[PDB]
């Protein structure tokens, strides 16, 4: 790929989301997700191999998909209203097809057997693109049809998720699927909120893109993708493993850190509305989460394990990776905490 | 955690590329002639085509 | 502006430095048949980098101020413990072969790197391509397992594929009972202890897989004890060569561009030479691991990043 | 709602379930993507034509224009496919398991 | 499930306990076939039969369990005269969870099953009796 | 205001003293990134460029400073939307008389 | 009769869409979407869309074509399957055909229908707006008006087609 | 919006087809313009909460309009009527 | 009608003459007659066997490239409004991203045949 | 059977039902099927 065709193509995944989130009608939201998921594959078979061909159509078919079902349900809504305009939906099966569509695209459980496998597929610059800014577009279009959400359809999602979510991760040896399931889990947090409060799912749609991040950067560093090979990082960049591990600590919702505050003010909101059995059962479900991140620290930071002869060639070589804001990212992965009241700019 | 179901998956390949296979490309084989207006009617041309 | 795509984009393409004679030549041949002599001969006439023969010392050469380091910093592997003991239980023999051909792929990285900028051609002496040669002589003679080859295999066969091969392939004939006598000539008293079942080996390699293989995909020129001699003859045939064969016919500066960034970036070029596959001969344990790391950054220039060292001079640190 | 529209939805039925029950040839389930566009455009014309809103009569065009570029992007990825494999079987795109 | 759940809850509890358990074996019938469904589709049968033998398994089991618990919860009801008591869900669900032990014939999962739904069933009664929500309705 | 950072109202408020200890802290953690970012690429972490880390505290600080004006706009809006619904329903919240402990009966619970 | 043409139309519709849903060789699977294709067009143009109709027909007539070269080159084997050589393929054909036959068996005999949803079976003749009389087309000043109105959508319907022209050379260059 | 850039830049790149009382190509009407304005006039500035319920009336009219269901089952009720007495020699149609 | 009738028309009497063509001449019918064609020799494979389509990238961009013509024939309409200043540019705005598209693809060797 | 062993093997039981998958499209869209048609036979949730 041509540099300046590569920078077209990222500017047009980019330019594919902002359409869904300043578009008024609806038939230009279609539009927005058809022009990011155009853009989208040509960064998925980047590396041109057969794991990227699989990947690239698994997603094609999940995508193409889920786009028809949103565009069936605008056109009942247009049967049944008359208008285009993107707010609540005017009919029970719109909203039905509309918030199944949404989560084929967010990848959420029962709909979340495409994650794992795309994400395993694709280089890891794709893969944060896939679980961070692909995140967006379909969140913005919640956000703004939550009051004619079925909130049974919805909260059934979000327990899904994450029991799904917090169970696969459990299997996984490799990084990408660990992010994947990871991925999974937390998007239920952000539809679990959602119908009581919006700017509960907008933190943690924020949050969650800050560490996942940090996360993919680090290992984007090393070009690191087992636990394994992870597993050397101590032997050669030692820094590298105190970060991966406050921010493991903090995706796992540990206080101090940063990843406790959407999990904290998430359960203000439930308990606010008499909901105190989800958020409980929402919580100890997060242990999985825990589980399996606590694993990752064990193999990184918190032992050595055994290394390689050859690895010593890499001592008198530097970290040549752009690395671009890990520094910046990892400080807000962490140390938000005191800053938490914050969260009413997103007001 | 090892299952039966799971026995015969292994790891994926250290840089991610399986190598490629060889299914069968197999081209086309077309008799060109003898009765043929170009075959000059008595070449029997055994002609391998790819398209 | 280090080199990267913004500086791709405003001219910088590889088709721009290159010409006619910018060749990446490769001189083979057994032990103690002539290739340095030959390969530094012509480097000079046709004006070409030469890069030395890849020790275990090459990586020491490119980095810090050039010296070589103490041999823990390569894990102890030395050629003169193979020859005394190659059956030894340590492990040397397949650390050594490891670490060898880590430098070799470490060697080839910097050539390209060097033809790529400058346009300007180089000559190495063996290669990442002609490597397995003493592999496979190490293992006929049971000097390695069967494990070991399995972990050179796949090492190699994800970081060699990155690469084009050399344009020219000049190979050197001196068959083995020649080459025994030019090692006793030589006086080194390891080598002497060389056998000829190995040496056999190496030659049949060579003749058996590498240059057959190479054949098909670059220029191949054999020349004899004799024919060798005579540097000028060897350049005046590299001079008239056709070059109409082999992956660079399909390089565009789109490729290359790809291509320069990979062997640009040292950690990414000795990615694979690492992966976590556990043999004796290579696994490390982490009190050995750790207590040498922190030995390596306690070296002279060694403990922070090039330029950040005020222990050997540095200066300016606060505002870089 | 008018007879007309139960055929219309019941053929945007017909290839959703198409569409989810695959068999061998990945290409069989990449018509099915070209039946539902036709579908909608067929449904989304009827209503916009009957009510007379005569700006949004311009939105099942750009609905093909899209469809194309779907479709398009699909039978890229199938040529891929067919490449590597020799056919275009979902079954063989099984490598992401493990 | 809206409807069959109603009709066991908007049932005098304790009383007509040949009803409940028409109700909580449909529950149960159904659960089981839901996961037959996933099972079968997920992890394709070798054969029909083996997707339909399958199939009988889960949902026998899975209605099996709804039935006496249905049955054990209710008889309690009447025998104790304590209608309104989360005790005879526990014993209910415990009767549940030892009838998935023989089905899977493993006495561990017997002895977890039991703790598990019969300590799940008996928070179910008190979740009615107090009001608790699980999905509960947007408020403030 | 529809998608103002900061609407116009919001100067009727004080700005946040340049001196606010959340301003304070987002200076810090400024720093803390700085030397993060020595760290990772192996240079001097305090020493190493200290140009660097000051454009690290002075854009945390920058950004920082309009984020907290912001924060306490958002809760001023909330208070006054707030105040404001109580004073358009009077009905729905009645100022009760409060009785003293003397008369308000509570039951006693001996702990023996 | 003939007062349920559209309707009539819409029949085949569905037929068409069960002939290609029940997945048969690709070959008779683009020919059931082209016969959909047809009705279809017939089914918008008995609502005022002559331009809307023919449109995606003849867009679809393309798109076909190209697929059919494809199937040759890459959906094909030895024995390609009609609806009849597959018990599947049948039964799935088989299917559709019956559920579609009873739909429209009870809406036709009792004039209403309730297939999940209710519908109304009178024809479709009754919901047509009763006063016409403008001189010109109203779907071609609709459409008319992409350029007009429509600058916003010309932008983005404009740079996607571009951009597909250039992801499709990306994703096939190996 | 999600971000109302459009109201924020004073831009229209798409309120201009949300709905069918916008300004149209030569003014001609959409059937249902005059229940659309009466249900868009009803609802503006006080919110769906409320909306929903103080402009039902509106609501079922637009509705009515677009649908036609209740039009539709009075003309339905009086075809099968007409035709069950047409059996009964009951009645018969004008010329 | 008019038009079905015409419709109706036409392809009945081809299908007409197809049965004539069917049953009025006198059949010889043989395994030989009916074998497939080639020149004298039997087939060599199915003629089902995959044909390769060397010109695959020139078809699908003829998929994005008719669509355009979906989006020009409005424009003898577009020409009626009174904003003949918006139509004209994005008109010719769109005419001449088609052209920079077919740049982009010649320039790259799109147009070329695979070998 | 508050015991840690237990807990942790009926994770380790459920993980491995959700991971042990065969990374079939067919299977993955025929599961989908699945769960729209009772996300409106069994659960309502389109109404
Ligand atoms: C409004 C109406 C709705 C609109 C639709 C109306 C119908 C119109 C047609 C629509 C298009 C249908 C597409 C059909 C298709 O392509 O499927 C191909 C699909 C796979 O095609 P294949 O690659 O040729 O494989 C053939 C063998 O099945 C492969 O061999 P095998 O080894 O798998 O054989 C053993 C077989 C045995 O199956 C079992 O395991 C038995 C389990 C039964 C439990 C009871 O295993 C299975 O197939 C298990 C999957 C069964 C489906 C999941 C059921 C849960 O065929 C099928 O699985 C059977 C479908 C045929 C009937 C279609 C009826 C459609 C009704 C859908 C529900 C509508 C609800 C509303
Ligand atoms: C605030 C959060 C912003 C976080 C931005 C993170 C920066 C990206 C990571 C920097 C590490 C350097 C790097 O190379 O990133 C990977 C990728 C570039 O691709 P790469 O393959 O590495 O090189 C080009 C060859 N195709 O880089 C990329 O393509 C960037 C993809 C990630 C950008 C989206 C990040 C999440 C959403 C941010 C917006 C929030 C609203
Ligand atoms: C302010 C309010 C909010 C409060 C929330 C809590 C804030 C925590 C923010 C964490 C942000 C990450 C910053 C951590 C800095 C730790 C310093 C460090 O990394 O150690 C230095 C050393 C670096 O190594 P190197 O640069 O390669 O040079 C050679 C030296 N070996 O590294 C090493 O060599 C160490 C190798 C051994 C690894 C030991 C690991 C155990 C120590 C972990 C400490 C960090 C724990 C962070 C988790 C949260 C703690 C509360
Ligand atoms: C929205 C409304 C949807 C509500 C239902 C949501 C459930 C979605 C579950 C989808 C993911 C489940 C994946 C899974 O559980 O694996 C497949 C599983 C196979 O189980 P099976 O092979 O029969 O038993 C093997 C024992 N060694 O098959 C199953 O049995 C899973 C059944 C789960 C049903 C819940
Ligand atoms: C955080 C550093 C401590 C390290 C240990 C970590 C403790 C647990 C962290 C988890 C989150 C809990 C944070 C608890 C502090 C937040 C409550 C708070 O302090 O609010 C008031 C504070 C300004 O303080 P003030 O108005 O003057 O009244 C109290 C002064 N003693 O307004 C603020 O919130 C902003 C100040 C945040 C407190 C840390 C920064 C203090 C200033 C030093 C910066 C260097
Ligand atoms: C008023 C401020 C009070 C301080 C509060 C600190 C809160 C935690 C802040 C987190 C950020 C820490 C800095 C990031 C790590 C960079 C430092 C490092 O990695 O190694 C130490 C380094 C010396 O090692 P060297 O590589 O040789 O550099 C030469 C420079 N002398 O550089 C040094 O010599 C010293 C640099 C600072 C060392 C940081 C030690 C780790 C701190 C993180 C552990 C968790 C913090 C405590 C948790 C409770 C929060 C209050
Ligand atoms: C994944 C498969 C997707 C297949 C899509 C199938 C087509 C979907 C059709 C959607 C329209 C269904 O229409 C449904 O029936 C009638 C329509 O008058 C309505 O009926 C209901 O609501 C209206 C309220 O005004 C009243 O009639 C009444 O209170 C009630 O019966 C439903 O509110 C509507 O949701
Ligand atoms: C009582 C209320 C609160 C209880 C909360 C307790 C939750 C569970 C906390 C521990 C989780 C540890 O998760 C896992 O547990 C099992 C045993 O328990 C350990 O496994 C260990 O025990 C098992 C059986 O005893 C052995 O077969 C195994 O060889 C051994 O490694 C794992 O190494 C540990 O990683
Ligand atoms: C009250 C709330 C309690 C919250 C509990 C938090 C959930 C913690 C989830 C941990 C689940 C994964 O933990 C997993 O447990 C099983 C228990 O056998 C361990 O498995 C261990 O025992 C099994 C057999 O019994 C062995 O086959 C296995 O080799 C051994 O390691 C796994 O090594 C461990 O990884
Ligand atoms: N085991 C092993 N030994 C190697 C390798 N490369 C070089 N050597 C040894 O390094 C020594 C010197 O390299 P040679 O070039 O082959 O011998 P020479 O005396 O220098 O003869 P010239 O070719 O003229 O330079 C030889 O004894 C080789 O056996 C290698 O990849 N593996
Ligand atoms: N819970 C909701 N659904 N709405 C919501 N996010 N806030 C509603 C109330 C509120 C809370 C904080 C602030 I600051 C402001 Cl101004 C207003
Ligand atoms: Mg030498």
């Amino acid at each position: 790929m041509n540099p300046i065709i590569f920078i077209i193509i990222l500017l047009t995944i980019m330019l594919g989301t902002i359409i869904v989130m300043i578009s008024s009608h609806w038939l230009l939201v279609w539009i927005g997700f058809e022009m990011n998921m155009l853009a989208i594959i040509p960064i998925m078979m980047k590396n041109h191999n057969p794991r990227a061909t699989e990947a690239s159509t698994k997603y094609f078919l999940t995508q193409s998909t889920a786009s028809m079902l949103l565009m069936m349900a605008v056109i009942i809504n247009l049967m049944f209203s008359g208008q285009w305009t993107v707010m609540k939906l005017f009919n029970p099966m719109a909203s039905m097809l509309m918030t199944m569509a949404l989560a084929m695209k967010l990848g959420m459980a029962p709909f979340h057997f495409w994650v794992p496998e795309v994400t395993q597929g694709i280089p890891l610059s794709s893969g944060l693109i896939l679980l961070t800014w692909q995140k967006l577009a379909p969140m913005s279009v919640l956000y703004q049809i939550f009051p004619s959400i079925n909130l049974n359809l919805i909260l059934t999602l979000s327990v899904l998720s994450i029991l799904i979510g917090g169970w696969g991760g459990l299997n996984q040896t490799q990084l990408r699927k660990i992010m994947a399931y990871s991925s999974i889990a937390h998007m239920g947090w952000m539809t679990a909120v959602l119908p009581y409060n919006p700017t509960m799912t907008l933190l943690n749609l924020i949050i969650y893109i800050i560490m996942t991040s940090t996360m993919f950067t680090m290992f984007m560093a090393n070009s690191t993708t087992t636990t394994l090979s992870l597993s050397h990082t101590w032997n050669k960049t030692p820094i590298m493993t105190v970060l991966i591990l406050a921010t493991l600590l903090s995706m796992g919702g540990l206080p101090p850190l940063s990843g406790f505050m959407p999990k904290w003010m998430i359960i203000q909101e439930m308990t606010k509305n008499n909901s105190i059995i989800l958020p409980t059962f929402m919580a100890i479900t997060a242990l999985l989460n825990l589980y399996f991140y606590m694993r990752l620290t064990y193999s990184t930071t918190l032992t050595m394990f055994p290394s390689t002869n050859n690895m010593k060639m890499k001592w008198q070589f530097p970290l040549m990776k752009k690395m671009t804001f890990l520094p910046t990212m990892v400080v807000l992965s962490t140390m938000m905490l005191p800053l938490t009241p914050m969260l009413s700019v997103l007001e | 955690y090892p299952t039966k179901e799971t026995a015969h998956w292994k790891p994926p390949p250290w840089n991610d590329v399986d190598p490629p296979k060889d299914t069968l490309v197999s081209n086309l084989t077309l008799n060109f002639g003898p009765q043929h207006p170009a075959a000059h009617g008595v070449l029997r041309l055994v002609m391998e085509l790819s398209g | 502006l280090q080199y990267g795509p913004l500086a791709y984009i405003l001219g910088e393409k590889a088709t721009k430095k290159m010409t006619e004679k910018s060749k990446l030549i490769t001189v083979d041949g057994n032990i103690c048949s002539g290739k340095s002599k030959l390969a530094k001969e012509i480097a000079e006439k046709l004006g070409l980098k030469h890069f030395p023969e890849a020790g275990i010392h090459y990586v020491d050469s490119t980095t810090g101020d050039g010296k070589p380091l103490p041999v823990q910093f390569s894990g102890n592997c030395s050629l003169e413990k193979f020859y005394d003991d190659p059956k030894s239980n340590d492990g040397n023999s397949y650390r050594l072969q490891a670490w060898l051909y880590a430098s070799r792929l470490l060697q080839y990285a910097d050539a390209l790197e060097h033809l790529l900028s400058t346009g300007q051609g180089v000559v190495l002496e063996r290669s990442i391509y002609s490597d397995f040669v003493f592999l496979e002589a190490m293992y006929r003679q049971g000097f390695i397992r069967k494990q070991c080859v399995d972990h050179y295999n796949q090492v190699k066969k994800v970081t060699i594929c990155e690469y084009l091969p050399p344009h020219v392939v000049v190979y050197v004939d001196v068959p083995v009972p020649e080459v025994q006598s030019r090692i006793q000539k030589k006086g080194n008293p390891h080598e002497m202890k060389i056998t000829s079942a190995y040496l056999q080996d190496i030659e049949n390699a060579y003749k058996g897989t590498f240059l057959p293989e190479m054949s098909e995909k670059c220029e191949v020129l054999q020349y004899s004890a004799w024919e060798a001699q005579d540097a000028e003859k060897v350049v005046e045939d590299i001079e008239y060569l056709k070059y109409d064969k082999g992956p660079w016919l399909d390089q565009n500066d789109r490729k290359l561009h790809k291509l320069r960034m990979l062997v640009q970036d040292k950690l990414e070029v000795l990615n694979y030479t690492s992966i976590p596959v556990f043999l004796p001969e290579v696994t490390v344990g982490a009190h050995q691991s750790d207590q040498v790391f922190q030995e390596f950054t306690e070296l002279p220039g060694r403990k922070y990043r090039a330029g950040y060292n005020e222990d050997v001079g540095d200066k300016w640190i606060w505002l870089k | 709602m008018s007879m007309v529209y139960m055929n219309i939805m019941m053929a945007f039925t017909v290839s959703l379930v198409g569409l989810l029950m695959y068999r061998s040839h990945l290409m069989s389930s990449l018509l099915c993507l070209e039946g539902m566009m036709l579908s909608l455009f067929v449904m989304a014309a009827l209503t916009i034509l009957n009510s007379h809103f005569t700006l949004a009569s311009m939105m099942p065009i750009i609905l093909l224009v899209f469809a194309a570029c779907e479709a398009a992007l699909g039978l890229s990825l199938l040529v891929m496919v067919s490449n590597t494999y020799g056919t275009d079987y979902v079954q063989n795109l099984n490598l992401l398991q493990c | 499930a809206k409807t069959v759940l109603r009709q066991y809850w908007d049932i005098p509890e304790g009383t007509e306990c040949h009803r409940k358990t028409y109700a909580t074996t449909s529950i149960g019938g159904a659960a089981g076939l839901v996961v037959s469904a996933y099972s079968v589709a997920l992890k394709t049968p070798t054969s029909f039969l083996e997707g339909v033998a399958r199939t009988g398994r889960y949902t026998f089991t899975a209605a099996a369990i709804g039935a006496i618990f249905g049955l054990t919860s209710c008889i309690s009801a009447q025998v104790r005269e304590k209608p309104d008591d989360p005790l005879n869900y526990l014993i209910g669900g415990c009767a549940g969870g030892l009838i998935l032990g023989a089905r899977t014939r493993s006495y561990g999962i017997g002895a977890a099953a039991c703790a598990y739904m019969g300590l799940t069933a008996a928070l179910v009664k008190m979740g009615q009796l107090e009001g608790w929500q699980v999905f509960a309705e947007p408020k403030v | 205001a529809t998608f103002q950072f900061l609407p116009d109202e919001a100067r009727s408020l004080p700005p946040p003293k340049l001196t606010d200890p959340r301003l304070a802290f987002v200076g810090f953690l400024g720093y803390c990134s700085g030397l993060i970012d020595n760290a990772i690429r192996r240079r001097p972490v305090l020493l190493a460029g200290l140009h660097r880390q000051l454009l690290y505290i002075t854009s945390f600080v920058f950004v920082g400073y309009y984020l907290l004006k912001r924060q306490d706009y958002m809760y001023a809006v909330r208070d006054h939307d707030m105040f404001s619904y109580i004073k358009s329903h009077p009905e729905d919240f009645p100022e009760k008389d409060k009785k003293t402990y003397g008369e308000v009966f509570e039951e006693f619970h001996p702990v023996r | 009769m003939m007062l349920y043409i559209v309707f009539i139309l819409s029949v085949i519709f569905v037929m068409g869409f069960v002939g290609f849903s029940s997945k048969p060789s690709p070959i008779y699977g683009g020919l059931g979407l082209i016969v959909s294709g047809g009705v279809g067009c017939g089914i918008v143009l008995n609502f005022g869309g002559s331009f809307l109709g023919l449109m995606v027909f003849l867009i679809y007539l393309g798109g076909m074509m190209v697929v059919f070269g494809y199937t040759t080159a890459m959906a094909t084997e030895q024995y390609p399957e009609i609806w009849l050589s597959n018990k599947a393929v049948l039964g799935a054909f088989v299917t559709g055909l019956l559920m579609e036959f009873f739909m429209v068996y009870y809406v036709l005999k009792d004039k209403e229908v309730e297939v999940v949803f209710e519908f109304n079976g009178l024809g479709d003749w009754v919901i047509y707006d009763t006063g016409d009389s403008g001189f010109f087309s109203e779907e071609a000043m609709g459409i008319a008006a992409l350029y007009s109105y429509g600058t916003w959508l010309v932008i983005v319907t404009g740079w996607s087609l571009l951009i597909g022209v250039v992801v499709i050379m990306e994703i096939t260059r190996g | 919006p999600f971000f109302d850039v459009q109201k924020r830049l004073g831009v229209d790149l798409d309120r201009w087809m949300t709905i069918q009382s916008a300004e149209q190509p030569h003014k001609i009407p959409s059937r249902c313009h005059a229940f659309e304005k009466e249900w868009i006039e009803c609802a503006h500035g006080i919110g769906s909460i409320r909306a929903e319920k103080e402009c039902k009336i509106e609501f079922e009219d637009f509705r009515e309009c677009l649908l036609r269901q209740k039009t539709m089952k009075r003309l339905h009720a009086i075809r099968r009527q007409r035709e069950k007495l047409i059996k009964e020699g009951k009645y018969t149609p004008p010329p | 009608m008019n038009l079905m009738l015409a419709l109706l028309t036409n392809f009945t009497l081809a299908t007409l003459l197809v049965i004539i063509a069917f049953w009025l001449p006198q059949l010889n019918v043989y395994s030989e007659k009916t074998s497939p064609y080639e020149c004298g020799f039997d087939p060599m494979g199915s003629a089902r066997l995959p044909f390769s389509m060397k010109f695959f990238l020139v078809a699908i961009t003829f998929l994005l490239f008719d669509l355009e013509i979906a989006l020009l024939l409005p424009l003898p309409w577009a020409s009626q409004t009174a904003n003949l200043n918006t139509m004209l540019t994005m008109a010719l705005f769109l005419i001449i991203l088609l052209a920079v598209s077919l740049a982009y693809e010649w320039t790259q060797k799109g147009l070329e045949w695979t070998e | 059977a508050i015991l840690p062993k237990t807990i942790s093997l009926a994770q380790m039981k459920a993980s491995t039902l959700v991971t042990n998958q065969k990374g079939l499209i067919k299977l993955y869209f025929l599961s989908f099927l699945i769960t729209i048609l009772i996300s409106m036979i069994l659960f309502n949730f389109h109404e």
